[PDB]
RNA sequence: ACAGGAUCAAAUCUUCCUUGAGCGACUCGACAGGCAAAAAAAAAAAAAAA
RNA sequence: GGACUCCUUAACUUAAACUGAGGAGUCAAGUAGGUACAAACCGUACAAGGAUUAAUUAUGUCCAA
RNA sequence: GAGUCUAGCUUCAGUUGUUAUCUGAUUGGUAUUGCAUGCCCUGAGUACGUAAGGAAAAGGAAAGGUUAACCGCUAUUUAAACAAAAAA
RNA sequence: UCCCUUGUUAUUGAACAAGAUUCAGUUAGGAACGAUAGUUCACCGUCAGAUGUAAUACGUGAGCUGGGUGUCUGGAGACAGUUUGUUCCCUAUCUAC
RNA sequence: UUUUUUUUUUUUUUUUUUUUUUUUUUUU
RNA sequence: UUUUUUUUUUUUUU
RNA sequence: UUUUUUUUUUUUUUU
């Protein structure tokens, strides 16, 4: 019995598709990208 | 002497416990706004619900068996094994009647129920 | 009820006339019927053979006594009976005896209903 | 005072049926007795509200027992008057009056004013 | 002299409810 | 508490955030407090050498030459053993 | 705000033998109103107060119900919403070509 | 009911001849946290994520405290909370950013800390004295408190601490 | 709202205006007009709990028994106890049942309150309470409770408020010893509290110190025994004592713990409620079963000195 | 709220989806009541109409 | 006809902040710093006065800092 | 914006101690006991012991004592003594 | 681990009953009087409540006192009672052409 | 008719009884 | 290492 | 084996 129904902007699209809320003017980063800043 | 171990005794004491308050809201259990749709299946839903209260399969079975009418009761005894385990595992589709009892035990709806209300449109 | 330093008579025919209470299992002076108490003999007859410190049980009480059936029983005097080896020293009891006595010594009384 | 103590102390306190009066009981009763005769002789008296609410208790009983016209009742009526003028009036003007009145022959009226010398209510 | 030991005073279980206790509780984010 | 003055050693103990059970033990001597932890006191074996951390700086040279135990408590064969003060 | 009281009490619960379930909790742990005990600065005040203008500005700029809704959603926590704010949003929503009444937004 | 609680050393070896004589855990072997066998999908942890916002100026830092030390975590958190990591730090104000912590139950404690640690709560004029609550109770009831209290006692003793 | 002296005479004269006693029957038959369609029999479980009831204290009485022993029993009346609403985990977040009791004049009830009563299809209520129970014992909305919920001879848990005595002294409240009446004793020392603390070593008075103040008005609980029940008038006789004034609200529930274990073990009780079958009669009055042994039996107790 | 939406389309009596948890639940929008008279151990008892 | 400390030493219970001697520092009459909390210990290129500046000292370098 | 009932937190002492495998249609699957003065009864004149002598598991009950509550019964003290007839 | 009540079942010169030393808790319920006044101790008689210790300025003297081996009407801390509220005392007067 | 122990009843619950406070409101 | 665990024990030496 | 001490003002022992 079932129930229920690089790219230019990567993290924005990931959040949008996963979570379901769009980022207006807010950036996001993760620890994995720290190598490109040290 | 026929006295059991102190550990055993303590364990025994602890085994038969009951509360009347949900407690902290930070927990992960059945509460206000609960939706079965989140779960992949009724089995998972049921499992979660059961675990929330801390009830056993045996007790569930025992309750349902003694609640269901004779017609349903007879069929309950025809299954190769336990019906609760099969429902949990996704190897059996419970009936409406059975579901009713199940939901009564777990104190939470498992599926989107009907709403007998509506204004006839002229 | 009864209390320490209290003078009570004797219902038995041993010969003792009265005795002074020395001890009791109570605090508020509410001594009941059938309670063990220690007595000191004050007076004796010329032909008495009782000990100096007889041990007995309260038989009669001046104060009214309540019953299980909603009745009450009252007397005019306070008397006790000597007890030895779980038995009475004497052979007869003067006057009636109340029903509120667990001990079997009340059988020696003349009127249990009076 | 503080006006708060009154409230603090009054919590869980029952009201008194009969208002206390200055003096011994024997004095109080005498006082009330004499005031009943004075009320009978006047037709209206001006008194403090507490006292007006107290004298009305006996003011009703006097007339209630005066209408029986029995030897027994007569005794009780006798036991509540002093002067002959009040007896005469009670037995000759008030008894005929309240012939048809079952009860409630008196009333109390509040003046809603304070005494100049005492700052006390009046009725 | 003689002195009875009032050990009953040492009770720490099944105590009655009191306004003091209630206020203490209240003051603690009841 | 009710006592006006207390010993420094007792006071020290009083300040230990531990259960009563361990407090008692500590007080007794069965247990010690070190580096914010509670462990069994060091064991002094007869004939064998004591830990290098308990002897004086000038005694370490002579202590290191003494026999050492490299076995379990069950395998230990010491005639007498006691806690090192 | 001379004194701001805030304590985290040990609430009742049962964590023993806890089973990891990939689900969100009931709600946030902290719900008490946040009251500052200090006067804000010019920049702080400005940031706090700029919403009144930014709301309208972005509403106007929006070109679709999606955008409109998003904009509205962003300024959720923004208290003291004047009636006209609603009117504006309604007018924009109608002009854009309708909306979804069923929408949580 | 009539005897001392069963400690963690009751379920293991004892080695007096070593620093860690016996291992201690918040819960029994049969009581440790576990994951449900039917994973509907596999998950992966990002360690830490950060969100900046220029307009509102409120930044967020979501951390994963899975297998980490309470002390270290607390220490790290304190820095962020205080906002000392920024150039424009003002002790008068709270220049910090919001911090989110998850998987608090998975924390670790070296040494005999799980079985020989308690917490005291002061009482205003109480004869019994301060209330003492063991760490096992706190772990059982509200794990978050373990970190919460460490952070709290780490923060400066001022009027800004609540904030 | 009359005068003191009018009220006093009323108090005395009331006795003369008493309506005649009703006529009590021996049997009772119920129809489908007094039964909830949604009401059904449910088998209990190991973690199932029943609901409580509300009552008004009327007064004390003395009643005999089969053996002839007189006992004091308090009379309680359930003033039309009706369920209002239910609570669910999904909806609210906890299982509970709300009930109502009493009656209030319509000229005293607020409009928002009247809105609830209109929905409920019930007359205005004086008091509203709630009970926590298991999910499997949730009674249907609109069901009227009855005295038959409790079987005679079982232990009950009764809760209520105590009386008020106003301000009282230390000697009056707690019952302090005090001082002697003689032997050179000061006036003030007669009823003084005495020592109230220690020396300079303890400069603070311990919390919860026994001192003077307003007495009474506290919650209290007590065990009771079901002696007799009445279906007609909806009356219950409870063995023992119940706190509160003659008319105060009182809560009644089942036994808990030792009380349950020791007493309420072998007593079959209708878990959900009383479920009458249409077409069958029921008793009106139910009495407590007598004991086994003769209460009026005084055996011999040996008294041997050693 | 059966209020909105999809479909070669549902027993009487909505197959399925949306409403973040239909604002914690119900209800009100001339809603609600401090003080005075009178009564008053807590508590309860007055329909409007000088 | 002196209070603490350093070395020697008389008395005492190799006790006590006692009682009394030989020779150096500090306080007395010394600031700010360190030693968690109240003169005596360490340091000082040791306090006429003013300002938003640089330094090897007792001593520190996970957080309160 | 307002009325009621309530969720969370708080509360004498104190703790983290609970559920592998899964009766094939064969009357079914842990369950409200934390706790504790003395004396008496069943177990028992049994275990034990040449003899004298003389236990436990469980329950049941009569005194004494503490706290709290109450006025149905008893004891002390004490108050009240007034409007049924529309022939009144 | 404090006089009694707990640790069935191995420390015992522990047959049973009645007893002795030592240790452990999540610290649970209890323990009556009198005579002589030689400042308190060995002992004496009763109920057998069943061998019944210390600290806290003698605990406690702006709470009380007694035959010797003074007084004080409570200002601040603490403790025990009590507190309607956004409004129902007064006052609170834009923008600028 | 009231008060009281000299009378009567209980000796259970502690996530219990009870309560002065709805909190997505981060600058009234 | 096994809920074996009031002062009683097994397995493996980690 | 060592770094970690009276760090005995609190947290913490992150090696």
């Amino acid at each position: 019995l079932l129930l229920g129904p690089r790219r230019r902007l990567e993290e924005k699209l990931r959040i949008a598709e996963e979570e379901g809320w769009d980022l207006l003017h807010r950036r996001v980063a993760s620890l994995r990208q720290l190598k490109g800043w040290l | 002497g026929v006295l059991r171990s102190l550990y055993s005794r303590v364990s025994q004491r602890v085994w038969s416990t009951l509360h009347f308050r949900v407690g902290s809201r930070g927990q992960v259990r059945t509460n206000k706004g609960f939706k079965p749709t989140a779960f992949p299946h009724l089995g998972a839903a049921l499992f979660f619900a059961r675990m929330s209260k801390g009830l056993t399969r045996d007790s569930v079975e025992k309750f349902v068996r003694l609640n269901v009418s004779e017609a349903q009761r007879q069929e309950i005894k025809n299954w190769p094994g336990s019906v609760v385990r099969c429902i949990e595992n996704g190897a059996c589709i419970p009936s409406r009647e059975l579901q009713s009892r199940l939901e009564q035990v777990v104190g939470v709806p498992l599926t989107r129920r009907k709403k007998r209300a509506g204004n006839r449109r002229l | 009820g009864l209390w320490r330093q209290s003078i009570v008579r004797c219902a038995d025919n041993t010969g003792v006339i009265k005795a002074c209470i020395i001890g009791i299992r109570n605090k508020y002076g509410t001594g009941k019927i059938g309670a063990r108490i220690r007595v000191s003999v004050r007076d004796k007859t010329p032909e008495c053979t009782a000990p100096k410190m007889p041990k007995g049980v309260i038989v009669r009480r001046r104060k009214e006594t309540r019953r299980k059936d909603g009745s009450y029983i009252k007397f005019d005097e306070n008397a006790f009976v000597i007890i030895q080896k779980n038995k009475a020293r004497g052979t007869k009891i003067k006057g009636p005896v109340p029903m509120e006595i667990r001990h079997n010594c009340k059988t020696l009384a003349r009127w249990i209903f009076a | 005072g503080w006006s708060k103590v009154v409230n603090f102390l009054n919590k869980g306190v029952q009201r008194r049926p009969h208002r206390r009066l200055p003096g011994q009981p024997h004095h109080q009763w005498n006082m009330l007795k004499t005031q009943l005769d004075q009320l009978v002789r006047s037709d209206r008296l001006e008194l403090t509200l507490p006292r007006a609410h107290e004298l009305q208790q006996y003011a009703e009983e006097l007339v209630h027992f005066a209408k029986q016209n029995t030897p027994e009742s007569s005794l009780i009526v006798e036991s509540m008057i002093f002067t002959p003028a009040a007896r005469r009036k009670l037995f000759h003007e008030l008894c005929p009056l309240y012939a048809n009145r079952p009860f409630f022959y008196t009333r109390v009226v509040n003046q809603h004013r304070l005494r100049m010398r005492d700052a006390a209510p009046m009725a | 002299r003689w002195r009875p030991k009032k050990s009953y005073k040492k009770r720490t279980m099944g105590l009655p409810s009191t306004k003091a206790r209630r206020r203490w509780a209240q003051m603690r984010r009841g | 508490g009710h006592k006006h003055s207390e010993s420094v050693l007792q006071q020290f103990y009083n300040r230990l955030p531990v259960r009563k059970r361990f407090l008692k033990a500590i007080r007794k001597g069965t247990l010690i407090w070190d580096k914010g932890q509670v462990k069994i006191p060091p064991i002094a074996m007869q004939g064998y050498g004591l830990p290098n951390k308990l002897v004086l700086p000038h005694q370490k040279e002579f202590n290191n030459k003494l026999p050492k135990f490299k076995g379990k408590i069950n395998q230990l064969k010491a005639t007498r053993i006691w806690f090192q003060d | 705000f001379f004194y701001y009281r805030f304590h985290k009490r040990i609430g009742k619960g049962n964590f023993n033998r806890y089973l990891e379930f990939y689900q969100k909790p009931r709600g946030i742990e902290n719900t008490l109103r946040l009251r500052y005990n200090y006067t804000p600065t010019f920049t702080a005040k400005k940031r706090s107060e700029m919403w009144k203008v930014n709301l309208v500005k972005k509403i106007a700029h929006a070109t679709d119900a999606k955008q409109v809704l998003d904009v509205w959603t962003y300024y959720r926590h923004r208290r003291t919403k004047r009636p006209y704010h609603y009117l504006l949003a309604l007018q924009r929503l109608v002009e854009v070509g309708g909306c979804d009444p069923t929408d949580f937004r | 009911s009539q005897s001392y609680p069963k400690g963690s050393f009751h379920e293991g070896h004892i080695n007096p001849f070593a620093d860690v004589q016996w291992i201690s855990r918040p819960f029994m072997k049969r009581n440790m946290p576990r994951d449900h066998h039917p994973l509907a999908k596999q998950h992966t942890s990002l360690k830490a994520v950060t969100m900046l916002d220029e307009e509102s100026g409120n930044h967020w830092h979501v951390l994963d405290g899975k297998g980490r030390s309470v002390g270290g975590l607390a220490a790290q958190v304190v820095r962020l909370l205080q906002g000392k990591h920024r150039v424009d730090f003002t002790p008068r104000t709270a220049a910090g950013d919001s911090v989110i912590v998850v998987n608090a139950i998975h924390l670790k404690m070296a040494g005999h800390t799980w079985d020989t640690k308690v917490y005291k709560f002061d009482r205003k004029t109480h004869p019994a004295g301060p209330k003492i609550i063991t760490a096992k109770t706190i772990m059982a009831r509200n794990p978050a408190m373990i970190l919460n209290l460490a952070v709290k006692r780490m923060l400066p003793p001022n009027r800004l601490r609540p904030i | 709202y009359d005068s003191r002296w009018v009220k006093r005479l009323d108090r005395l004269r009331e006795s003369k205006f008493y309506d005649p006693a009703p006529i009590i029957k021996e049997e009772e038959i119920l129809e489908a007009d007094k039964i909830h369609p949604l009401l059904k029999k449910v088998t209990p479980s190991w973690n199932s709990r029943r609901t409580g009831l509300l009552a008004y204290k009327i007064g004390m009485m003395s009643l005999w028994d089969g053996w002839g022993e007189r006992h004091a029993v308090t009379v309680c009346q359930v003033d039309r106890c009706v369920v209002m609403d239910q609570r669910t985990l999904d909806k609210d977040g906890y299982e509970a049942c709300v009930m109502g009791i009493g009656y209030k004049p319509i000229h005293k009830v607020t409009k928002p309150m009247l809105g609830v009563y209109i929905r409920s299809q019930i007359e205005p209520k004086s008091r509203i309470a709630e009970f926590k129970c298991s999910s499997d014992c949730l009674l249907p909305v609109g069901h009227e409770m009855s005295v038959r919920h409790f079987t005679p001879g079982q232990q009950v848990f009764v809760s209520g408020w105590s009386k008020d005595k106003g301000y009282l002294g230390v000697k009056k409240r707690w019952g302090f010893a005090g001082q002697n009446a003689s032997h050179g004793v000061e006036a003030k020392a007669h009823s003084s509290p005495g020592s109230i603390g220690q020396s300079k070593t303890v400069n603070v008075v311990w919390r919860f110190k026994k001192m003077a103040g307003h007495a009474g008005g506290d919650p209290r609980v007590v065990n009771c025994k079901v002696f007799r029940i009445e279906a007609q008038r909806n009356l219950i006789f409870l063995k023992g004592c119940v706190p509160g004034y003659k008319g105060s609200l009182i809560k009644i529930s089942d036994a808990r713990g030792k009380t349950h274990h020791r007493h309420n073990r072998h007593i079959p009780l209708h878990f959900p409620t009383f479920v009458p079958e249409p077409g069958v009669s029921y008793p009106v009055t139910l009495e407590c079963p007598d004991a086994e042994q003769d209460p009026f039996l005084y055996p011999e107790i040996a008294i041997a000195d050693k």
